[PDB]
Parts: structure tokens; C-alpha cells; sequence
């Protein structure tokens, strides 16, 4: 956020051009900058949209849903934010993305595969092809968000996808090209805490067993503004966590008192908050789903990555290199589940969680 | 006769609010209805432990009285 994102008025990119700003940071400002975000319809993109383009930095949105474009351009003032009608398999549509963009932010990636798309065409044929295409239109920064556990040698097709996507995007932009690690990101409508949030989770006996390093994604967001804006981060590979390591099924249980299913003792296991199953048939249910739902389920390789926990790539910079400290779950996890407490509006008193009580709810979650 | 129309939608609305709940009712409703088609018994056996032990006559109680006559009569002509 901040009031005004640069350290000075007059930026120099490696591509040779020199970039003035003008005004003092508010909507009417400009940095000089023109940045191309690839998924920037996504939950990420909203965050780092909004956040370059509140600046003054010119934004260029490739979409491939034309309702979801259209929340992106309150964020900026007029002609701050323009839209390229793209597709992945479309080269002509890709290289007019990045045309003019001195930065270029890569997004793209999925967990799953579809009928037209799989995960290594996303995670690494599409990652290519626009650090090639940046490369081509003179493109001086190129920051590609991977995984926090991308490794070419892993057993996930999600993880291992993503770590040769990170040496494609230095394979073809150059050394130059920085990396984003970020750790399960949670937020409003964030894709860490809906499966935490929601009530008939299937199979989470196996699912919820994994432990993470949650961050803030408006820090993730953050951290690639100052990414962007700085030239001495280039080349660089950022792994992006929080500070406490969670489990999913200690957040399941935390969630579960904020939210006050069990006021009743016998609501939350008839109203399906556990529902365990065999892991042969969550492979079967997830495999039946991939061929059967239209829309993205729990699919096989998240059953897989259910047993896999983070590990935390220690050769890697974090957050204290980029001069910001790293925020608490404890301190946000309320206000981004408060949406979902039931009965709530102001019917007695509200049970507002402070950071020190999150903290105590844990050790009580914890006690059997 | 309105029960007709309300109970599909009542019953599909109770598996969507508490699918724990309404499979262990509506398991327990069809366990019993295999108990009567079948011939299982276990619900009969039941109702006759439950006369036995609070003195009612019994299936069997009304059949013992039948053959002490029975043998009563019998033995009355030879
Ligand atoms: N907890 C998290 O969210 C984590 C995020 N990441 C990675 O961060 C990045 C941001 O993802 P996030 O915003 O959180 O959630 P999303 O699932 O919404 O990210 C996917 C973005 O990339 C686009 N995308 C996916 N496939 C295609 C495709 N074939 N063609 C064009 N666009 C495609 C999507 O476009 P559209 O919106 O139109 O569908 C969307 O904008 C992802 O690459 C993710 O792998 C990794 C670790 C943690
Ligand atoms: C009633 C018919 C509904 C079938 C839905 C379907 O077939 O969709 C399912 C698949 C998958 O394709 P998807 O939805 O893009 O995969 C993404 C969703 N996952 C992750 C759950 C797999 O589709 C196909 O096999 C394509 C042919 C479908 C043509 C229409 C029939």
C-alpha cells in the first residue's frame, strides 16, 4: 500500500528506458510504469491489480472471462487499466499483452487438468511461452509465481510441474527472471481457507492432515510490488510463509468454534463437518469427478499432496530480505472467517477474537 | 393427502441440512421394513419379551391354554 511505492521519482529499467513519476501517489499519479499481469483475474491477480494499479501503474489485463475483467478497472484511474482479449494457445494474443509492458507478472497456473487444458500445457507450456514472448518485446523484469514446494523431482504432478516451470522461465528470459514461492495464501474468498470454511469437506481425515506456513496474500501481494519496483531483486527465487506452521486439521477445529457449530453438540455431525472415508474411495471419488463434474473437484493429485508437507526451501530469500516482517494468522485469521459466523449480527455481543485469543483457542483445539 | 406432495420435498431437503442425521433415520426406517418383508421376526420376538415380562398372554401362553384343554377333553371321553 503505502502512500507512494517507489523509492524515487526517476527509474531506470535494465531494458535502457528511463521512467519519470508524477503526483504524490493517489489515484491521479503515475509511477511511468506499464506492467502486464498474466492471471490477473485471478484470486491473486485482484490483489496485485488493484494494488500497482491504485499507484498510477499502467496494467495490462489479458482475460479469457469477460465478466470477471470488469471489477479490475475501479481500481485505477482512467486508461490506467486495458484489457487484451488472450488465450494460451494464442501467440498473436500474448505478444500484444507485453507489447509495451516494462514488467511483466506471470500468474497462470492451475492444481488441476480439464478437457482442454493440462497441467504441464499451464505449469510449464504456457509459463514458456510468455517468458519467450516477454523476452522478445524487450521486457525488463519477469516475475514468475511458482509453488511452495516446486521440485522437478517430486511425486506430484502439481509440485513437479511447477518446479520445471521454474527452470523454463530461467531457461528462456535469462538468469534475470525472478521467482515467487509463495505458502497457501489466506484472504477473502481464498482458495487455503474455502476448503477449511466449507462445511460437507469429504474425506478429511486425509485431506486436513497436512501442515503448511499460511501467509497473508495482501503481503504476497505486497511483496511483488516491491519486487517489481526494485531491480536489485532480479534473478531471485522468494519463498513467501508465515512464521507458525499450521496444520489443516488444527485451522478445521479453530474455524469450527469461531464459527459456533458446536453451540449444539450434535449439529456439527449430523450437518456433515466430518466425514470420514477409506482413501480407495477418495481416489475413486476424486478420479470419477475428474470425468464426470464440469466443474473443478477435489482431484487426485491434491489427494496425493495431502501427505506431502511444506518444506521450506532454505537456499531461498523470504520476507525479511525484501524489509518486511511477515504477519500472524492469529491476527487475521477472525476477520476473514467472520463472514461466515451464523448467527452473529449483533444478537447479544459479538465474541470478537483478538491475536491472544486465536492463540489460546489453538491450545484448546490442541487438548484432547 | 398432502403429505403425497410435501414428502419429496421435505426428505430431500432433510439429506441436504443433515446428511449424518437422515441416513441413520432412514437407514434405521428401511432396517426395520427388511425385518417385516423378510420374515427376519426380530421385531415379534421383541413384542413377545415385552408380554412375557409384564404379564400379558402371550402367543404361546394362549396356545399352552389351548392344549392343557385339549388334553383335558381328551382324556374326558376316553
Ligand atoms: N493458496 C494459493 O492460492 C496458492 C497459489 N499458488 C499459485 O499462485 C498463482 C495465483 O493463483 P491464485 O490467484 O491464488 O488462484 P487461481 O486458481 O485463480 O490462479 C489461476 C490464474 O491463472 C489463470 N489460468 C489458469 N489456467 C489458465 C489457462 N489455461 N489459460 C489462461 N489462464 C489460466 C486463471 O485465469 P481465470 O481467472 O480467467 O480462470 C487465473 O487468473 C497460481 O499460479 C498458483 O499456482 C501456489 C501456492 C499457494
Ligand atoms: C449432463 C452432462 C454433463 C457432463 C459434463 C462433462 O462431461 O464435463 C466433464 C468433463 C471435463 O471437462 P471440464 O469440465 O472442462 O473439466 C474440468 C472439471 N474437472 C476438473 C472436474 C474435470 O467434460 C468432458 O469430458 C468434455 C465433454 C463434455 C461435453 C458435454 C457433454
Amino acid at each position: 500500500v503505502s502512500t507512494f511505492p517507489l523509492k524515487s521519482d526517476i527509474n531506470i529499467t535494465k531494458s535502457g528506458k528511463t521512467l519519470l513519476s508524477v503526483g504524490q501517489g493517489g489515484r491521479s499519479s503515475r509511477t511511468g510504469f506499464t506492467a502486464t499481469v498474466f492471471g490477473g483475474t485471478g484470486f491473486l491477480g485482484r490483489v496485485v491489480v488493484s494494488k500497482l494499479a491504485k499507484h498510477g501503474t499502467n496494467v495490462v489485463v489479458p482475460f479469457r472471462n469477460d465478466r470477471a475483467r470488469r471489477q479490475l478497472k475501479v481500481n485505477g484511474d482512467l486508461g490506467v487499466v486495458n484489457f487484451v482479449e488472450f488465450d494460451i494457445r494464442n501467440l498473436k494474443s500474448i505478444e500484444d499483452s507485453v507489447k509495451y509492458s516494462d514488467i511483466v507478472i506471470n500468474l497462470i497456473g492451475t492444481e488441476h487438468f480439464s478437457k482442454n487444458f493440462s497441467i504441464e500445457d499451464v505449469n510449464i507450456g504456457a509459463a514458456e511461452r510468455i517468458a519467450k514472448a516477454a523476452k522478445e518485446a524487450g521486457v525488463s523484469r519477469l516475475i514468475h509465481v511458482s509453488s511452495y514446494n516446486a521440485n522437478p523431482s517430486s511425486s506430484s504432478d502439481f509440485y513437479a510441474t511447477k518446479g520445471i516451470g521454474e527452470q523454463v522461465v530461467r531457461d528462456n528470459f535469462g538468469p534475470d527472471a525472478t521467482i515467487v514461492r509463495p505458502a497457501p495464501m489466506y484472504f477473502r474468498n481464498s482458495p487455503f481457507l474455502n476448503e477449511l470454511l466449507q462445511i460437507k469437506a469429504l474425506g478429511g481425515n486425509v485431506i486436513f492432515k497436512k501442515e503448511v506456513y499460511p501467509v497473508h496474500a495482501l503481503q504476497v501481494g505486497e511483496a511483488i510490488e516491491r519486487i517489481a519496483f526494485d531491480d536489485a531483486t532480479a534473478g531471485q527465487t522468494y519463498e513467501l510463509f508465515g512464521k507458525e506452521r499450521y496444520s489443516k486439521k488444527e485451522l478445521r477445529e479453530m474455524i469450527k468454534h469461531i464459527i459456533h457449530i458446536g453451540q449444539r453438540g450434535y449439529y456439527p455431525y449430523s450437518a456433515g463437518f466430518y466425514l470420514p472415508a477409506p482413501e480407495p474411495f477418495l481416489y475413486a471419488f476424486a478420479l470419477i469427478r475428474q470425468y464426470i463434474s464440469s466443474q473443478p473437484r477435489f482431484n487426485v493429485d491434491q489427494l496425493k499432496r495431502s501427505h506431502i508437507n511444506q518444506e521450506i526451501d532454505q537456499s531461498a530469500k523470504t520476507f525479511t530480505d525484501l524489509g518486511m516482517v511477515p504477519d500472524e494468522l492469529s491476527e487475521y485469521l477472525y476477520r476473514y472467517v467472520k463472514p461466515h459466523i451464523s448467527y452473529t449480527s449483533q444478537t447479544q455481543n459479538r465474541t470478537v477474537y483478538s491475536k491472544e485469543d486465536i492463540e489460546k483457542l489453538r491450545d484448546y483445539v490442541n487438548t484432547p | 393427502p398432502y403429505l403425497v406432495a410435501f414428502r419429496p420435498a421435505v426428505l430431500v431437503f432433510f439429506f441436504i441440512r443433515q446428511p449424518i442425521g437422515a441416513g441413520l433415520l432412514a437407514g434405521g426406517f428401511l432396517f426395520w421394513q427388511a425385518d417385516r418383508h423378510f420374515n427376519f421376526g426380530i421385531r415379534d420376538n421383541i413384542h413377545n419379551f415385552k408380554q412375557t415380562i409384564l404379564g400379558f398372554p402371550t402367543q404361546a401362553s394362549k396356545w399352552e391354554t389351548f392344549k392343557q384343554v385339549d388334553a383335558q377333553k381328551r382324556a374326558q371321553l376316553v
